[PDB]
Formats: C-alpha cells, structure tokens, sequence
C-alpha cells in the first residue's frame, strides 16, 4: 500500500524510490551569533570630566562678561 | 451435497461415506490389486528400488515429438524413459528449458537438475519435487515458463471451491500476481512477497489443494529467478524510455 503512492514513476526496487524535500538546505544556512557584543566606545573618564569642568569654568567667565554689560 | 472437503481428524476409517467406515483408493492401486496378489508380491518388489517399487504407467506430453502414455518401472532415469518410449524431444537436452515430473501440483525442475534424476517417489522427492500422479510435462526454450506458470495458477483459481479463506483468497491473488509478473509490471520485493504467501498457502489450509496452488510457483521463484528478473528490468527501462517522451 506505500509502492505507486509514495512514487509510481519508474524505479526497478522498493529502494531509492521516493523524494522527500524535507529539512535544510547544504551547508547549515551560517554559523550563528548567540554570544552578546556591547562595545564600549564612549567618552571614558578624563575627556567627560575636563568637558564638564572647562564647561563650568567658561559659563562662569560668560556670566561675568554678561554681569558686567547689565550692570 | 457440494463437493467440499472434510475435516481430517475424523480420518475416513471411522467417519466415512455416510458416516460409516469408508475408505477412498485411486484407481491405480485398487485396479493393480489382482494382479499383484495373484503373482505374488515378490515379482513385485523386484522393480523400481529399495523402498520405492512397482510398475507405474507415466503419461507424458507437452513439447515431445511423439505425446505418449506407457508403464515402466520407478527409479527410471528421465532421459531413459522420454528418449526411449516416447520421442525424444524436438532436442534431446538442447532446447528443453522445464520438466515438471508430477502433475501440475509439482514444482518445476529445470534443465540441469533433470539430467539425471530418477523417477520414483524418492529421487525427485529428495531433490525438491514429488512424483504425485506422474504426468511429465516437458517445455522447450521456446515457451514462455512464467506464462505457463501464471495459466496453471488461473486453473488453479478455477478449482479451489473455497471452504476455508486461505486457499480462495490467496489462489485469486497469486493468479493476479503471475499475470502481473508475465507481463513484467512489478518489481523484486513483489516476487518475494510471492514466495511468503506462497509459505503462508502451504501451511494454513484444510488439505492438500493449498499445497497445490502455492507449489508451482515456489518452484518457479526458486529454480527460475534470473530470467523473472530480466523481464521486470526490461519492463523497467521499457517504461522509463517511453515515460521520456
Ligand atoms: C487437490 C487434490 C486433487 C486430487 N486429485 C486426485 C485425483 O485426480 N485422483 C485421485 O485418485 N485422487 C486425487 N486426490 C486425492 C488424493 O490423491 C488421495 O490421497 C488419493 O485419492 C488416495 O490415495 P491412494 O489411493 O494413492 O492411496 C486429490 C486430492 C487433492 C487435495
Ligand atoms: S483449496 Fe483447500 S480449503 Fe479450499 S475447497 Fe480445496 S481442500 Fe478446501
């Protein structure tokens, strides 16, 4: 009950008579990723810090100018 | 009543005819009777051989010059009698393909077994077959063996009155599986699946009309399985280069 139904066409024997097309194709598609990468590229310490610092110290400079003209 | 068997436990000994004690001969044996008691049983056992002996009267015909029926005595070499009483075939042992020493409920016995076979109810029975009614069929190389086989089984499905299942059903699909085989329209899982039903018929029936349908082709399958091959390969190809276009 499985010979013509499974494949009539024309094989000689009950072996090698299907196709099945079934899974994946050769080669495994890729070579995955599953392990985690955040890089950490980020102003550090010293170039956010002198940033914040030199900011502060020209703000005040700025402040005063500004002061001065109100006045 | 309808012509159906019995079952054998209760033997025709003591359960018979009309329930009496009934025993059925062949004509053979009941007709040889008075002769044998009249001249002694010692004239008797003085032909054939050993455990076999008598004189038995073959009925040969098929594919010989001369289709005969003659009586020699058991344990006589086939080439002995067909060469001898009957004609010879058309070539004696050149385009004889099959013998089939029993009747057609015998398996067959190809070219170089029967070379030098006696016939009794020993020889060929050691060698695969079995004397029975001792009509030898001979087939030269010119006739399909497998087309003979299939139309012995069609008889056969013909016959079988079906009391019990085994024998009817399986006698109606051996004859449709020889038909599909002559032509060429299967494969080789098929012709071992016909040996196991051929086992299955042999074992399991009520008497001896089983054995008979599943013999000739076990013998066919088992003395003549590279030419059954070649016909199923050249049906292959045959079909593959027709289905190309
Ligand atoms: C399928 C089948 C066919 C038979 N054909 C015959 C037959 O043609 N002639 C016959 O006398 N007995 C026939 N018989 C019965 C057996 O041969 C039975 O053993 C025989 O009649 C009695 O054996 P005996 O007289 O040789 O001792 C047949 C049995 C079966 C199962
Ligand atoms: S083939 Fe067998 S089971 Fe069938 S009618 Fe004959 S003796 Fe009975």
């Amino acid at each position: 009950t499985e010979a013509y139904i499974r494949n009539k066409p024309g094989m000689v024997s009950v072996k090698d008579m299907p196709v099945l097309q079934d899974g994946p194709p050769p080669g495994g598609f890729a070579p995955v990723r599953f392990a985690r990468r955040i890089p950490n590229k980020g102003p550090s310490a010293v170039a956010i810090f002198l940033a914040a610092f030199g900011t502060f110290s020209w703000g005040m400079y700025q402040v005063g100018q500004g002061n001065k003209i109100r006045r | 009543k309808q012509g159906k068997p019995r079952l054998k436990p209760p033997f025709p000994a003591n359960a018979g005819l009309y329930g009496c004690p009934t025993t059925v001969t062949n004509v053979e044996t009941v007709a040889v009777s008075p002769t044998i008691l009249r001249r002694g049983p010692e004239w008797f056992a003085g032909f054939g051989r050993k455990n076999n002996a008598g004189t038995k009267l073959f009925c040969v015909s098929g594919h010989v010059n001369k289709p005969c029926t003659v009586e020699e005595e058991m344990s006589i070499p086939l080439k002995e009698l067909i060469e001898r009483h009957c004609g010879g075939v058309r070539g004696g042992w050149d385009n004889l393909l099959a013998v089939i020493p029993g009747g057609s409920s015998v398996p067959l016995l190809p070219k170089s077994i029967c070379d030098d076979v006696l016939m009794d109810y020993d020889a060929l029975k050691a060698v695969q077959s079995g004397l029975g009614t001792a009509a030898v069929i001979v087939m030269d190389k010119s006739t399909d063996v497998v087309d003979a086989i299939a139309r012995l089984s069609y008889f056969y499905k013909h016959e079988s009155c079906g009391q019990c299942t085994p024998c009817r059903e399986g006698t109606g699909w051996l004859w449709t599986i020889m038909e599909r085989m002559k032509v060429g329209n299967a494969k080789l899982e098929e012709i071992d699946m016909l040996q196991e039903l051929t086992k299955q018929i042999e074992g399991h029936t009520i008497c001896a009309l089983g054995d008979a349908a599943a013999w000739p082709v076990q013998g066919l399958i088992r003395h003549f399985r590279p030419e059954l091959e070649r016909r199923i390969r050249e049906n292959a190809e045959r079909e593959l280069l027709q289905a190309t276009g």
